[PDB]
RNA sequence: UAAGGGCAGACGGUGGAUGCCUAGGCUCUCGGAGGCGAAGAAGGACGUGAUAAGCUGCGAAAAGCUGCGGGAAUCGGCACAUACGAAUUGAUCCGCAGAUAUCCGAAUGGGGCAACCCGUCAGGCCCCUGACACAUGAAUUUUCAUGAGCGAACGCGGGGAACUGAAACAUCUCAUUACCCGUAGGAGAAGAAAACAAGUGAUUCCCUCAGUAGUGGCGAGCGAACGGGGAU
RNA sequence: ACUGGAAAGUAUGGCCGAAGAGCAUGAAAGCUGCGUAUCCGACAUAUCCCUGAGUAGCGCGGGACACGAAUCCUGUGUGAAUGGCGGGGCCCAUCCCGUAAGGCUAAAUACUCCCGAGAGACCGAUAGUGAACCAGUACCGUGAGGGAAAGGUGAAAAGAACCUCGAACAGAGGAGUGCAAUAGACCCUGAACCCGUCUGCCUACAAGCGGUAGGAGCGCCAGGUGUGACUGCGUGCCUUUUGCAUAAUGAACCUACGAGUUACUGUUUGUGGCAAGGUUAAUUGUUGACAAGGAGCCGAAGCGAAAGCGAGUCUUAAAAGGGCGCAGUCACGAGCAGUAGACGCGAAACCAAGUGAUCU
RNA sequence: AGGGUAGGGGUGAAAGGCUAAUCAACUUGGAGAUAGCUCGUACUCCCCGAAAUGCAUUUAGGUGCAGCCUGUUGGAUGU
RNA sequence: UGACCGAUGGAGUGAGGGCAUGGGUGCUAAGGUCCAUGUCCGAGAGGAGAAGAAUCCGGACCACCGGCUAAGGUCCCGAAA
RNA sequence: AUAUCGGUAGGGGAGCAUUCCAGCGACGUAGAAGGGAAAAGGGCGACUUUUUCUGGAGUUUCUGGAAAAGCAAA
RNA sequence: AAUGGCACAAGGGUGCUUGACUGGGAGACAAACAAGUCGCACAGGUAGGAAACUAGAGCAUAGUGAUCCGGUGGUCCGC
């Protein structure tokens, strides 16, 4: 109501009109009038505990392991950016029926190009694995190195 | 987000309209007497669920008192000699013997008229 | 914002270990001599909110 | 479990209460406000303090006593504890394993029976009893 | 007998709900920039087209003029248009730089009822015309630069309420708020101890200290600083 | 190849991918168009011995400081010192700190008229800006000022040559276009209130909220459906009240609109993580995510006004004679409270800055 | 015909008359003032279920605390 | 019986009314008024009394075209001599 | 197994629909949403399914998430 | 004042006195809260009395009213 553009002047008399008492043009009971309780600008971000989030990743971690979605597959690089080559990859692992994402130790720069135009596939660091990227993806593949970083960073 | 039922809100209004047809005037289509009228409707209903068994034993009690009387008895004396030789048929059937079966109803009469 | 503590209450009240409130007595006749010297009851020990009165006094400390 | 069958834990989350929609939901109508008064308008908040125009309580009591500006406190420390941290040391006051920056005061809770060289800011009289009856030293300071 | 009437179905009428749609709003993020104006502003008036102009653009050189760079077949703005022309010798269109730019408006030659009336002096035409100059205040020495007015928010300064709360009300609160007025900059203000404290070391901002110390018809309320952690 | 008015759809079968963002194209396109990833490009024009005097201090009246009379300011009247002076919450002494009455100074901070690039578990034409369109327009007022309504043919105007009735397109019936004209200019879809026509049944001896429960006959499409002779029962609804058919309040009707929300701080509880510990805030690194940040907060001892003592402590000369004491923490969801307009609409009034003597 | 006096201010051969159909002015803003008052408060089913008393009150149609309801709990006794 | 008592979360109510009994007041008036003890209406439908908030009988989970009773009734309207 | 199940103020429990989101499954010019008619269903209900006419381009299931989340009277 | 009590008098006389005490409140009454009422035990030292015993004011129920701010007499904390 205080942030409509209308006047705050009184539209009719208080008594003899014959009508409902009526006060300013910003009513909400009014057409073109003000939006009760509508919403406002918010921030949504709430706390969780850092040993609930580390359990949360582990957890999440564990139902791939139990599941048999992990895979583990040998270090690479690619001299240029090659889409088929990465799709030839993909597919010698059997991983491109379905979503898949692979945990890389570096940022190869040459993998992520030859990686981005695939659907069904998502590239992310050892280092910053979460719980809601591991489970949106049917199959996890790991590398050499990732698996050690993961080991080294998030046990225990 | 922003959410109005405008669908659900005139599906509910439009399935007590297919109830109120065949009322008279604006009362069959005009929602707020159309609506008023239905639930008084909903409670006179209750009401003669309940009376409905009042008025067919009275029409029962009726028609069995005519026969017996055809016979030479009254109601309460008939009543009251069938519970005596303890024959336990009961008001229904007996006023359905009476109007259809007057034989019957005879042979009922015959056995209980010591 | 925060809730506001009492002035008054924060003047009057204390806590104790097992949470209970405790306070001075107010006199009924603040003028001694023409009452018994019984006054030490009001006069030398503090006592406790009432179990009734309770939950007001904690809202005037901020429900502590 | 994945993202598309969540789950959380038996009874973690319930829907909160709304009113004034209705009869059948029991909180229509007045919505739960009973039926006139103060109370039942829009804006009435409590007084916190007051009885109605009674002198309230927080008035009719006396105030009493005064605060020290500069008042050490120190933090009680037992012997039994000391034991407890004793067992996996002898020279105490490690600290580390608890205050922080703090000052300590030893009590006399349990017995410590064995020699020990304990180190604190102050001590009782039956702490520092019990500590020569096991055969140990007190350092002040 | 249905004059008429009641109920149902079908098909129509009216009306414009609903569903689907939309660049028209709303809230923000990042990076710039933070003014325009006496070399005449913001905002207007009057004009300007092949055909009346309602918008748009432009200004008596008037949907427009010139140069350089880009580019390659259509173009001559829009409100459902025809005509007539331009254009591969490179139109139209885009980027940068120029030319012209009527009248009012701080309006500044004098007046005035804004977009008008009336002048003086030097020239040139020829009673009438086009082109110059002709205000005021402050540094300044009559030569010179500067200022006036407008305009989002943010800054600083000069004045400064009341409804309201205290369940009345006067101290108190609302609040050094609303509002009026003056005046900067891209930020402003502050800032380098006649300091805090009971050792630190100029300002500013964030998190704590803390709803604590205090203050108060000790009522309603108001409310720090030291210290610690940071940005710099 | 199929369906279709029309493939971008479906089904085969291929190809590109540092390009599978998007928009348009007669339906939904990585391979039709503009684009996109990536790479390249500017003739100009811009941007990057000395040491602060009407001073310090003081009297009177006031103000700002969290502070309603130490610090700082000053209307009025006074008025020094040159190790001295000032401060540490009234006043004196010791101690400690500093060196007034001259000035300048970046960074970290506040904001968006404007320009550019983007985004949204934001709206979708009574919504969202007052304004999607002719909008601060039309209209209203002397004036300051107030202030609307109003989007959608079709893929493509192919926007209906010609004929018939008629004075006339006023309108319609054809023909033609089109997938469709019951898409024909107010044109997508086309609801209700409200207004008609036709068909079926009922109705001119009948009397009250108009229904409800029984129940013949007639009429339609094989156990359903329309109507309904005749019978029983029945004083609407909301609100307000001790109590309302009330002759107490309220509504013409329909469609649309319309009223406990959010933020912060407490407290209780459901569910969780750690556990004698629990937890980070601002902020910082590497790339919203991971990692770091322990400052701080609660808990871990109480009693006493306090010095203080301590599983004791307070009272006492002394006593149990008496009082008080001998698993948490951090979140997520929910209830309640306070502060914010705080469930919604409604005064009479108060204050501030302006507009009006074209009426009187 | 032109001009001047502006809000509790002006003007009044005085009626508290008149001051733009407004007078114990109008417009915008503070502002969603305040209203212990009236009216209104929208989907569903299930379980339980009051009070209209006392005390106090610048209180009497408001409110605080008791009394009476409900949910979860731990002791047990209530009739 | 089961809800009496403790501790805690959430309330609403703080305009009552009729009848019977014991009283005050009034006029041994009032559908009056003020207390006390019960009960019902409030917040309670169903049956009889012609039609009545609280008088008599009786506490509605839903269905049934089954049976027994309560108050009160059994010539017809109207069930039963 | 027994008992219980009238209710205003009010307390407690369990659910339906609406708009958008994530994940997983689907539908559509061989006809989506919307509009008209008919039929069936639900311990119970808020409501949900199916057929047909109109319509001519989008819609929907399950699990979880968030709200501009429901009108008969002002 | 009224009511209840009072003869072993709680009614009336003499003698001696200061218990019209310090530190106190097992337990109860009453009560929305604030307030109110009765009453210890023991220790210190007294009055009366031969002793037992009694004495923490008066036969009992009215004779006042908070907090804040001030005054007076004693006895821990401020800069
Ligand atoms: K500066
Ligand atoms: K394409
Ligand atoms: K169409
Ligand atoms: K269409
Ligand atoms: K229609
Ligand atoms: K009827
Ligand atoms: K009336
Ligand atoms: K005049
Ligand atoms: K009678
Ligand atoms: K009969
Ligand atoms: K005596
Ligand atoms: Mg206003
Ligand atoms: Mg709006
Ligand atoms: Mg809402
Ligand atoms: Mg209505
Ligand atoms: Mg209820
Ligand atoms: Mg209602
Ligand atoms: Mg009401
Ligand atoms: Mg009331
Ligand atoms: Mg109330
Ligand atoms: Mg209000
Ligand atoms: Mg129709
Ligand atoms: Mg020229
Ligand atoms: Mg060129
Ligand atoms: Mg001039
Ligand atoms: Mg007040
Ligand atoms: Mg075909
Ligand atoms: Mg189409
Ligand atoms: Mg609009
Ligand atoms: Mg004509
Ligand atoms: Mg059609
Ligand atoms: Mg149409
Ligand atoms: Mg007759
Ligand atoms: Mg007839
Ligand atoms: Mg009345
Ligand atoms: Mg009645
Ligand atoms: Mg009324
Ligand atoms: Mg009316
Ligand atoms: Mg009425
Ligand atoms: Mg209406
Ligand atoms: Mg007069
Ligand atoms: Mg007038
Ligand atoms: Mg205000
Ligand atoms: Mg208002
Ligand atoms: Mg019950
Ligand atoms: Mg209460
Ligand atoms: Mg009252
Ligand atoms: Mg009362
Ligand atoms: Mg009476
Ligand atoms: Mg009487
Ligand atoms: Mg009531
Ligand atoms: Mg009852
Ligand atoms: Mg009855
Ligand atoms: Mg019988
Ligand atoms: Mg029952
Ligand atoms: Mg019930
Ligand atoms: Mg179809
Ligand atoms: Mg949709
Ligand atoms: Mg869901
Ligand atoms: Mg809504
Ligand atoms: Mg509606
Ligand atoms: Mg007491
Ligand atoms: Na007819
Ligand atoms: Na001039
Ligand atoms: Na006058
Ligand atoms: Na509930």
């Amino acid at each position: 109501r205080s942030e409509l553009s209308g006047s705050t002047r009184k539209l009719i008399r208080q008594k003899g009109s014959g009508g409902a008492r009526r006060g300013d043009i910003n009513s909400p009971l009014l057409s073109g009038g003000a939006r009760v309780f509508g919403p406002r600008p918010r921030n949504y971000s709430f706390k969780l505990n850092k040993k609930l989030k580390a359990l949360a990743r582990r957890s999440a971690l564990s139902y791939k392991a139990k599941n048999n979605e992990i895979i583990v597959v040998e270090d690479f690089n690619f001299d240029a950016p090659k889409t088929k080559a990465f799709k030839a990859i993909s597919a010698a692992l059997k991983v491109g029926e379905k979503k898949v994402l692979y945990v890389l130790p570096e940022v190869n720069k040459n993998v992520y190009l030859s990686a981005r135009n695939l659907p069904n596939t998502n590239l992310i660091l050892a280092n910053l694995i979460n719980t809601y990227t591991v489970l949106a993806s049917k199959n996890l593949v790991l590398t050499e190195r990732s698996v050690a970083v993961v080991n080294e960073l998030f046990k225990a | 987000p922003r959410s109005v039922n405008h669908v659900a809100s005139r599906a509910k209004r439009k399935r007590i309209l297919k109830l109120t047809r065949g009322y008279f005037g604006a009362r069959k289509n005009v929602w707020t007497v159309a609506k008023n009228t239905w639930e008084k409707g909903l409670t006179y209903a209750y009401r003669d669920r309940k009376s409905k068994k009042r008025n067919f034993r009275a029409l029962w009690i009726q028609r069995i008192n005519a026969a017996a009387r055809l016979e030479g008895m009254s109601y309460s004396r008939l009543m009251g000699a069938l519970h005596a030789n303890g024959i336990e048929i009961n008001r229904k059937v007996l006023a359905d013997l009476a109007m259809n079966h007057p034989e019957a109803f005879r042979a009922i009469v015959a056995k209980v008229k010591n | 914002p925060k809730l506001k503590t009492n002035s008054g209450a924060k003047k009057r009240f204390a806590l104790t270990g097992t949470g209970k409130i405790k306070r001075k007595h107010a006199f009924k006749s603040h003028i001694l001599t023409k009452k018994t010297k019984k006054q030490k009851r009001n006069l030398t020990y503090f006592s406790t909110v009432h179990k009734v009165d309770e939950n007001a006094v904690k809202q005037l400390l901020c429900l502590r | 479990m994945n993202l598309s069958s969540l789950k959380p834990a038996e009874g973690a989350v319930k829907s909160r209460k709304r009113i004034g929609r209705g009869p059948g939901s029991g909180l229509g109508g007045t919505s739960t406000r009973g039926h006139k008064g103060a109370k039942s308008r829009s804006g009435y908040s409590k007084k916190i303090g007051f009885e109605g125009g009674q002198m309230p309580i927080q008035r009719r009591l006396p105030k009493f006593g005064f605060k020290n500006i500069n008042r050490v406190e120190y933090k009680p420390i037992n012997l039994s504890v000391l034991q407890t941290l004793s067992e996996a040391s002898v020279e105490d006051l490690i600290a580390a394993g608890v205050s922080r920056n703090s000052l300590v005061k030893i009590l006399a809770n349990g017995t410590v029976t064995t020699a020990l060289t304990v180190e604190a800011h102050a001590f009782s009289k039956t702490a520092e009893e019990a500590i020569v009856r096991a055969g140990g030293s007190v350092v002040k300071l």
